[PDB]
């Protein structure tokens, strides 16, 4: 009680216990959705200025 | 004869630079790359724009990459040519970066001007100049857009650019914080200028559209980009004195691989006031003749090179206990610091400390990791503030340890670190590996 | 020439860590009050606290 | 409409361009690397720091590496602002490179002089004059400490950091020669100033400490330095004339496969001063009013960019009896050569031949080895001397052939010469691939 | 001095020192083709 | 929002906790993990002449009274848990 | 805009030109209602 | 954003939970003491959830 | 000025909204600000210039 106690030294206030670890999972949301994409010649189009007949 | 009489002059000797060639420097080689445009596109900016407000804006899903911002402002002179300095830039109080909700970096208007004065130079420096003040002696009523580019990291090379295709679910703002005052366009030192107009304000970003190869590979894939983050304290300095050398131990809360530090002496109330004022040419209002007054600065002017109105004599990095290198004066961090490390002139009342090869580039070349260090000590000595301001004589003719009366003035100190972190775009989701 | 055998630099034996060597101690004994390892154990304390060595051949 | 737009604009024409890409833009790749620091360390200055003093020091083995060096001197004003020039520049007349008693390299002011004018530039020239003069209208009695950096192969570049880790055996020296008179300082022309203070000087050198892996690879494998060498010699310029066009041929005494040649043309009296004076602003003390003095410099003005001063008339370099390249005029070598090759701007009275591609860079990008040549000369002509430097009219309206009648003061020519050779380094000790 | 900055290493390094597959220390130049460079002077035909 | 009292002026409360008024921990910072606990602040400007009512009654939001720089001590508090063991007729602190 | 994509834009201009071709009779007097004022209204008067 | 205005906000994901919120208002009197009653209160006329 | 809404949520954080479980919701506040406020921009019936 008088001698055994554990006190706030030196080792347990280094800035590693916050820096190693990284804050992405504790503020990233769950997704579990796929994410899209598409072709660019599905949104620009087909580029009208070809050959005629 | 001619070069011919070059070539049979080969020998031995040459064998370890001729010999068995690996290269020819008479031939390019050029990569064959992705198909990609560029367009630069017009953001919408929310909350009211004018002197001190905060507003901010969500950069819109128009392309698929994006890399360079540019703020643009209007900003009118409320007085003659000589009472702005840096005026879009200083207007320009800061500006926050968060992707899906996580503070990514931040930037501030000093850090705008302490980036400047270290890293930008030569023509691309005055170019910058021209982007951000009236540098054609204009006069009162001058009316012009301004341009101020932004210095995150996405905003340097497409290297990083900031994979918006990939960020699916997570929106990317930037919040920008307006100065509420701007000297010599709505304010004249502490006095309002009458009439002053409030700025209009416009955010540009440029865009990078992806072929139908590269776009899907952004979008399907996990990513992870090293990057720069900026770490800022704001601080006193121990006010210098006349009769002694002030000195300051300043502890700095820092962490991560930290390319290098940053700091200036300055007086809060000057924009870009890094050094004392004098009755020397541009250092102060009047300076050259009988209105002298180093109490104000000649704005247009307000930087120089002239070391002898800087306030700091030496200075030393301490880490966990022991010297980072040996003690060094004041000059030696703003001239040779940046000779050996970047390349261009930094201005005095500006220091800068290296702990990389080469902190102007992109690539790490070696960092002080301060998430390894318990006690980051920045060692400040200043100098005795003993030379009558008012008389040339005092200045122009002192010795290398002393400086103006007027560098008491210098109280404020803004302390920065440059270092690497890791944003990690998965899942649609942007955030950084280290906290 | 001028036979010197070892480079001006601390890093011969000199422990220029931060204190976070001290909570690496008590990776290698137990992590928590354990000021009565050192207290006791000198012997196996000091065993940890020896240098390490990388010969060099002329 | 917008990027899409140009994006869609694909056809046979793109192929060579984005057709099969092999690389993007969007993602750089970053290289992990070795783990080091660097850090400053003050040296020991043996002997004694003086005007006209000899001082050495030796790098102390503190770093696993060495790269940069800055000498720092502290000097003080011994007149006003225009007085002086360079000072720590022209304070620095000499500085050698000495590895196990053997001399590397050595360097002289006027070299520090040339290198600036030809390959310093813009605002690292600026910055560069910051840290070796008084640049802010400074005035007698002011104090000021002056950085020279050292530009040894390894104080550019740390792909040739020297290991002294790799040299248990060997110490490498820098000596130094402390000018016995610097302009502005301790001297005004030929005068002594009176209460002059003697320089502080002090060594530092950046220090790289490698990590366990690469500590011990470097203390223990052999290694092969690319590195560059100064050759020099000092040669009486033939004495320009009111009367005619000098001529010389300077028979070179250089070996090694040279990247390139640079000389000037000087009056040694004044430090820097490689072009005639003249009554037209900045080109002598009191220039533009009728107390102009065409014999004395404005110091702080000595350097200047109109050829008008310069001396030579033209030149070309003939190699074993045969003319390497037609001959040239002077501006040539003062203006296009360092156009095209180095993108910077040189003054008046400098010039340079290259034989290398890219002569600023450390990559061999070819060289002239002079060891192939059994007679190597550079052949000069002058300019008539025929201006009176004392009438803006003469001076500033005057043909191509002519100068000033005070250029006939600028008899000294320094040549000088940049090659490589190779610093191999191995059981403790240094050496050099080749003697010649 | 430098050698605290050397142990001073940690997660945050992993991008930057870890598996490390360059050096700065270590320039290896590249041998090349012999060649030589000559200004030579062209006619130019018509006044 | 955590107490529901009204506090005088010039007396300031950050709360990590949730209802730090309770007996029961809802939320603590713990500055045992912190190297750097650094509380910043900003002070207002001292313009306002405090013998003139109108001049301190009708005032903007930055500034106070020139006799608000008679208050030169700062007092800082924090409120923490820690545990009181007891065991075998005696007690003492868990954390120092 | 659909997606980032541009697919079309209007003018104050156009909406002029296109109800003085496109709009008529009744349709184009209560578009006039909806967009002006056409009872004689006076200085001060608001409208949405 | 002023008098009769109609502004929104959305609340961005930095946390997990959210509870109280606060709006901010900052006012200058148009009269002296006495003139007002709850007039933050009596500005914002209304908030839709 | 600060008005803290009265919303369920801003009343206790047992009802805390799981900004976490709404990961495809927005959630909005859309606040009307009142024409007139009494002492600050009109007195009674009067406007205050």
């Amino acid at each position: 009680l008088l001698r055994g106690f554990e006190s706030s030294l030196r080792g347990s206030r280094v800035r590693t216990q916050i820096d190693d670890k990284s804050f992405i999972p504790y503020t990233w949301q769950m997704i579990d959705v796929p994410l899209a994409a598409a072709k660019t010649s599905f949104i620009a189009g087909l580029d009208t200025r070809q050959q005629l007949a | 004869a001619g070069g011919l009489s070059q070539l049979v002059a080969y020998g031995a000797q040459d064998v370890y630079l001729t010999g068995n060639p690996q290269i020819t420097f008479f031939k390019t080689v050029y990569r064959r790359y992705t198909n990609f445009a560029i367009e630069s596109i017009q953001q919408t900016i929310n909350g009211s724009v004018g002197f001190g407000n905060k507003v901010s804006t969500q950069i819109s899903r128009n392309g698929d990459l994006i890399t360079d911002i540019v703020v643009e402002f209007v900003l009118t002179k409320g007085g003659n040519g000589g009472t702005t300095y840096y005026p879009a830039e200083e207007l320009l109080q800061d500006v926050e970066l968060e992707i899906g909700g996580q503070r990514i970096d931040k930037h501030y208007n000093d850090w705008f001007r302490t980036y400047d004065a270290l890293f930008r130079m030569n023509d691309d420096r005055y170019n910058y100049r021209r982007m951000t003040d009236w540098v054609n002696n204009e006069l009162v009523g001058a009316q012009k857009r301004f341009y101020v580019p932004l210095i995150f990291f996405f905003n340097q090379t497409p290297g990083l650019a900031l994979p918006l295709i990939a960020l699916q679910y997570h929106e990317v703002k930037l919040y920008f914080t307006l100065a509420s005052q701007v000297q010599g366009v709505n304010y004249n030192g502490s006095s309002a200028i009458a009439g002053a107009a409030q700025p209009t304000m416009s955010v540009w970003v440029d865009y990078i559209f992806l072929d139908t190869q590269e776009r899907t590979r952004f979008a399907q894939l996990p990513h992870e980009y090293l990057i720069e983050q900026l770490q800022f304290t704001g601080s006193e300095t121990a006010t210098p004195s006349a009769t002694t050398q002030a000195s300051q131990n300043i502890r700095l809360n820092f962490n991560h691989p930290t390319k290098y530090l940053a700091w200036n002496f300055n007086n809060p109330t000057n924009y870009g006031q890094y050094t004392a004022l004098a009755n020397i040419p541009g250092a102060c209002s009047g300076a050259g003749t009988a209105a002298a007054t180093v109490t104000t600065p000649d704005y247009g002017n307000t930087g120089t090179y002239n070391e002898q109105l800087a306030v700091l004599d030496s200075a030393k990095i301490q880490l966990n206990g022991q010297d980072r290198f040996a003690t060094r004066k004041g000059s030696y961090f703003n001239k040779v610091q940046p000779y050996q490390s970047i390349g261009g002139v930094t201005p005095a009342g500006v220091y800068l400390y290296s702990f990389a090869l080469k902190p102007a580039g992109r690539q790490p070349s070696g960092t002080c990791n301060f998430s390894r260090i318990d006690n980051a000590t920045l060692s400040l000595t200043y100098k005795t503030c003993s030379i009558d301001a008012t008389s040339p004589a005092a200045v122009l003719g002192n010795t290398e340890t002393v400086t103006a009366n007027t560098a008491t003035l210098l109280t404020a100190l803004n302390i920065y670190a440059k270092n690497y972190n890791v944003l990690r775009i998965m899942s649609g989701m942007g955030g950084l590996a280290y906290a | 020439f001028r036979d010197t055998a070892s480079i001006g630099f601390s890093d011969t034996h000199q422990d220029e860590k931060t204190l976070r060597f001290l909570k690496k101690q008590i990776s290698q004994f137990i992590k928590h009050l354990k000021e009565y390892y050192p207290n006791n154990e000198l012997t196996k304390k000091l065993v940890m606290k020896y240098s390490d060595v990388q010969l060099l051949p002329y």
